[PDB]
Parts: structure tokens; C-alpha cells; sequence
């Protein structure tokens, strides 16, 4: 007799909250983090040229401290 | 996002709305069902989800690109006890740290603010174009949904979806079925 | 010296106060006041120099 | 209540979590002193410079995005009672349904 047309958008079965102007906690369907909020533990040599002062402040390196 | 496991008002019979979002979907994030007498079916539309998508990468794109570079800055620690000096620059960083912070609060909650809003602005945008297309054919639902008054098969349903959909050559028996 | 001892979360300062013994100068006495404010105490523990 | 809770939600993310300092530089001073007082003084006027325009510019966009969402309600309302007058009422153009 007659036809049927339906517009809709996709969803996911739990999405994650987030903040907005307006709503204080809302559903969106993906999210992503924007503070980076744990660290490797260990400094990278690479790029910048590491130089690791074991034993030895900065000054005493500059003084010439015997084990500097 | 907004579920649709348990049919959410009906039964399957009559199904498929705006009020709900659809999670048998994957290949899109806007699209179509269909019901007509050649049996049922969905599609997902291209063109809204690539422009949605766009939209969204370059604002993230801008959020994140052009890290700041900073080399030689402050003493942020102390193990001594100064006054003058120390309470200065702990006062200096603790003034930026807290102007960043509120700066990231702000930001984020805008785009997120405008995501929303321009999904929510596409969606309407392609029910808008799509009602539009079905000048007078069809007649609206207020769901989500246009019922067409013709034999509208997969052919109709897929000009409808691509654009190459004509009215006049249905508009008689629509009228007709409309109004008779 | 009723202030001996005193501990405090906000020391008020008037603009009346006035010193009353031998004249004095802080070098530095904002230093000075900064680090005894954010101390937040006087307590004095005499020493048997 | 749908606008009124947006209004009241808003209103509570830009009052709550109030920010709490207890030792902070001289902002006020008798002397002259030349440097240091006039690096302290710059650091104080340039927070308060920033957080004024951030005051500014926060209200502007509340302002204007609560009475966007409020007339977007109304439209929404509007809409809706339209869409349920399917066929059997004709919109007026001046917020009627006859
Ligand atoms: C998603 O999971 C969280 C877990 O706490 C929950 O409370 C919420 O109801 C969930 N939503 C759905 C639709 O499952
Ligand atoms: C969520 O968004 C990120 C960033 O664009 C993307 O890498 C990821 O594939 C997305 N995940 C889903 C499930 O869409
Ligand atoms: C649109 O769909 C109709 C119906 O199947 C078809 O005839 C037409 O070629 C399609 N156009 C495009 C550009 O795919
Ligand atoms: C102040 O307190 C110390 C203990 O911390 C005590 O030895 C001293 O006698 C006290 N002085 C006075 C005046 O009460």
C-alpha cells in the first residue's frame, strides 16, 4: 500500500560521558583524552642530548671537582 | 548517543526513528531503513558522516597541533626556604598553571559543545533535504520517519538516498492516496 | 610579648602598629615576614647556648 | 525543566570548585624598590588583565548560548506540535497552528 522511510544516526551499546557548555555529563559514542597523565618512567636519550650527572651537581662539574 | 536495544516504544512491526539512535549500523554514522513491498533494508549515508568526520578531525587537529617548545624556564622546586624571590615565581607558575587549567576546562567543554550541536545540525540537515526531495509524496512521521504514499521500492528507496529521486512521476497516485 | 607563642591561619596587620624597643632594620624584611607569616607559628623553644 | 536544568547546570560548573590560595605575594607596597616590586606588580596586573577578559568572554558565551538553547527549545516545542498535527492543521507564521 504504502512505503516506509526512516533517517537515523549510529550508536554503540555504552559510549562515554563527557562535559558541555549546557549538560554537565553526556553520552557521545567515542572520546578521546587530551591529558597525557602518566609517563614511560624512564627519559629518552633521543632527541636532545641527555647528560647525566651520576655523582656530580652541575657547579661541581664546573669547579672541577676531582670525581666530576 | 542514544541506545536502542529493547525497540524502545514498539514492538518490530513498526520500528526505526530520529528519537533513538540504531547500533546495527557500523559502515556510517547517518543513515537509512526502509520498508516497502519489496521487504525491508538500510544504508548508510556518505556524504553527512565524511562531512561530520571532517569536521570533527580538523578540530582535533587544530587542538593539537602546534605543540609550545620550551627549553630553559624557572626553578618550579625548592628545597630551601627564600621568601621574596621563591614566593614569586611559585606565585608565577601557580598563576599559569591555574590560567591553563580553566583555558582546557573552556576549550573543551566548547567542542564538545559545538560537537554536538553540528551532529545534531547534520542530522537535522539530512531529514530537512530528505523531506525536501519528498516535495509532496511522502508526509512526515514527527519520529524520524517519512511514509511514502506510492509503491516506493528499492530503486525509489536508493533515488531517494542518492539524490536522482523524481516526484511528479509519482505525484498523482500520492496525492491521490493522500487525500483518497 | 602577648603575642608569645602565638600560632595563626591570617596574622592582621594594622596600620596603627608601631615598634616600641631598640631601632632595628630587616635586611631583606619582606623575606623575613613572608617565611614567619607562612610558618603560621612563634613558637620559641629556648636553646642553652 | 528541560532549560531550566541546562540553566541551573551551567550556572553550577561556573560557580562550583572555587579556588582556594593562602600565601601569596605583596600586591600592595609603601616603598619604592624598583625591580623586583615591578616584576611583582606586572605579575599581578597580568592575571588580573587575563582573568578579566576570561570573566568577559565566559559570560558573553554563556549568554548568548543560554538564550540560543532557550529559543532552540521553543522552536523544538514548536516543531514537535507540528509534527503530531501531521495533516489535520495548518501552520499560521506567527507561532499558531489553526
Ligand atoms: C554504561 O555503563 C555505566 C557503568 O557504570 C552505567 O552505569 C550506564 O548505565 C551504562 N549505560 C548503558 C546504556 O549501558
Ligand atoms: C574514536 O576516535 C579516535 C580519534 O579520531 C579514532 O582513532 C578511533 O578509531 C575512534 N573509535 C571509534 C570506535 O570510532
Ligand atoms: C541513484 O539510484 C537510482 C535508482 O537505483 C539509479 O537509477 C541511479 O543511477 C543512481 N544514481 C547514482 C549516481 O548512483
Ligand atoms: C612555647 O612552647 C614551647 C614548646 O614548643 C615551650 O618550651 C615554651 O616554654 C613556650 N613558651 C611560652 C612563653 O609559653
Amino acid at each position: 500500500s504504502t512505503a516506509t522511510l526512516c533517517l537515523g544516526h549510529h550508536a554503540v551499546p555504552n559510549g562515554t560521558l563527557v562535559k558541555t557548555i549546557t549538560d554537565d555529563q553526556i553520552e557521545v559514542t567515542n572520546a578521546t583524552e587530551l591529558v597525557q597523565s602518566s609517563s614511560t618512567g624512564k627519559i629518552c636519550n633521543n632527541p636532545h642530548r641527555i647528560l647525566d650527572g651520576i655523582d656530580c651537581t652541575l657547579i661541581d662539574a664546573l669547579l672541577g671537582d676531582p670525581h666530576c | 548517543n542514544v541506545p536502542e536495544k529493547q525497540t524502545r516504544g514498539l514492538f518490530g512491526a513498526i520500528a526505526g526513528f530520529i528519537e533513538n539512535g540504531w547500533e546495527g549500523m557500523i559502515d556510517g554514522w547517518y543513515g537509512f531503513r526502509h520498508q516497502n513491498s519489496e521487504g525491508t533494508g538500510q544504508a548508510a549515508d556518505l556524504k553527512s558522516t565524511q562531512a561530520a568526520i571532517d569536521q570533527i578531525n580538523g578540530k582535533l587537529n587544530r587542538v593539537i597541533e602546534k605543540t609550545n617548545e620550551k627549553f630553559h624556564q624557572i626553578e618550579k622546586e625548592f628545597s630551601e626556604v627564600e621568601g621574596r624571590i621563591q614566593d614569586l615565581e611559585k606565585y608565577v607558575e601557580d598563576t599559569k598553571i591555574d590560567l591553563w587549567s580553566y583555558n582546557a576546562e573552556l576549550l573543551v567543554a566548547l567542542e564538545n559543545q559545538h560537537t554536538i550541536d553540528l551532529t545534531d545540525s547534520e542530522m537535522n540537515k539530512l531529514f530537512e533535504k530528505t523531506r525536501r526531495q519528498l516535495r509532496e509524496n511522502a508526509e512526515d512521521m514527527g519520529n524520524g520517519c517519512f511514509k511514502i504514499y506510492h509503491k516506493c521500492d528499492n530503486a525509489c528507496i536508493e533515488s531517494i538516498r542518492n539524490g536522482t529521486y523524481d516526484h511528479d512521476v509519482y505525484r498523482d497516485e500520492a496525492l491521490n492516496n493522500r487525500f483518497q | 610579648d602577648v603575642f608569645q607563642n602565638e600560632t595563626w591561619d591570617l596574622f592582621v596587620e594594622r596600620s596603627k602598629a608601631f615598634s616600641n624597643c631598640y631601632p632595628y632594620d630587616v635586611p631583606d624584611y619582606a623575606s623575613l615576614r613572608s617565611l614567619v607569616a607562612s610558618s603560621g607559628t612563634l613558637e620559641f623553644i629556648t636553646e642553652g647556648f
